[PDB]
């Protein structure tokens, strides 16, 4: 899970 | 094409 | 007043040598793409059906094809267990997406078109990076073949469906399930897609039924019947350029058009000579494309005045  | 009846999805 | 449509046959597109599996209009309105059991993608003019080119490279039949948002790329899903990303202008395969362990059945780009989602007979949904062709996530999504996958309008959600009778909604960024929609029963779910306003999901089941779901509230709002759909994974659509319709193929060789609000059948389009496996609606004009299986193998373009 990443924060664009 | 798997999409192009019932026999494959039940095999 | 909200009058019934009058779709009429304008063109018949021949050339595939086996059953057609999927047709899709390019977002810019200029092109139609078709995929087939004959291992080929063909490109046609969206308004006149003019044959444009054949795109080749898969080793087995193709079950689905989908356009990028800028209409420059296609992705295809094949029995050869791969997806391929294509440059439409050159016809060249840019990337081959390897990872599924059985037939790849369905595919789509997200709106930004940096990701592809796929569903397979291996019961998984995969999320792929377009630029690298690498698989980013494998979702253990279902317990039977995955029949459809579709991103919502900002790419933050994926909806998937399966012969296992489930429709599931996934968070793209994490790959975790947000919601399962089940009904009073679990017939196979053969098709799903988000609506053009992002608010609803249209779902087909192999009990001759289509349903419109409010996915936020998780409830069914409308049911559409009268067609034949017990065997094949048939594409359905929202038509929004004129009157607000639901459009679907049928196993009685017809295209069915329903009034979305009243659920009445307003038109049945006659002409195909085998199951209408796929329909598509043009993005700005009142134009429908339909395609049929082995005994027909053609694509038909229909136009309405409303
Ligand atoms: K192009
Ligand atoms: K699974
Ligand atoms: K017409
Ligand atoms: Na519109
Ligand atoms: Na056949």
């Amino acid at each position: 899970e990443a924060k664009p | 094409s798997a999409r192009a009846x019932v026999h494959l999805r039940k095999s | 007043t909200p009058v019934k449509p009058n779709y009429a046959l304008k063109f018949t597109l021949a050339g595939h040598t086996k059953a057609v599996s999927s047709v899709k209009f390019s977002p810019n309105g200029e092109w139609l793409a078709s995929s087939s059991a004959d291992k080929l993608i063909k490109i046609w003019g969206a308004y006149d059906g003019k044959f444009e080119k054949t795109i080749s490279g898969h080793k087995l039949g193709i079950s689905d094809v989908a356009w990028s948002s800028d209409s420059n790329l296609l992705v295809s899903a094949s029995d050869d267990k791969t997806l391929k990303i294509w440059d439409v202008s050159s016809g060249k395969c840019l990337k081959t997406l390897k990872g599924h362990s059985n037939y790849v059945f369905c595919c789509n780009f997200n709106p930004q078109s940096n990701l592809i989602v796929s569903g397979s007979f291996d019961e998984s949904v995969r999320i792929w990076d377009v630029k690298t062709g690498k698989c980013l996530k494998t979702l253990p999504a279902h317990s039977d073949p995955v029949s459809a996958v579709h991103f919502n309008r900002d790419g933050s959600l994926i909806v998937s469906s399966s012969y296992d009778g489930l429709c599931r909604i996934w968070d793209t960024a994490s790959g975790q399930c947000l919601k399962t929609l089940i009904d009073d029963d679990n017939p196979p779910v053969s098709f799903v897609k988000f609506s053009p306003n992002g608010k609803y999901i249209l779902a087909a089941t192999l009990d001759n039924t289509l349903k419109l779901w409010d996915y936020s509230k998780g409830k069914c709002l409308k049911t559409y019947t009268g067609h034949k759909n017990e065997k094949y994974c048939i594409f359905a659509n929202f038509s929004v350029t004129g009157g607000k319709w639901i459009v679907s193929g049928s196993e009685d060789n017809l295209v069915y058009i329903w009034n979305l609000q009243t659920k009445e059948i307003v038109q049945k389009l006659q002409g195909h000579t085998d199951v209408v496996i796929s329909t598509a609606c043009h993005p700005t004009e009142n134009i429908i494309a339909s395609a049929a299986l082995e005994n027909d193998k053609t694509i038909k373009l229909w136009k309405s005045d409303c």
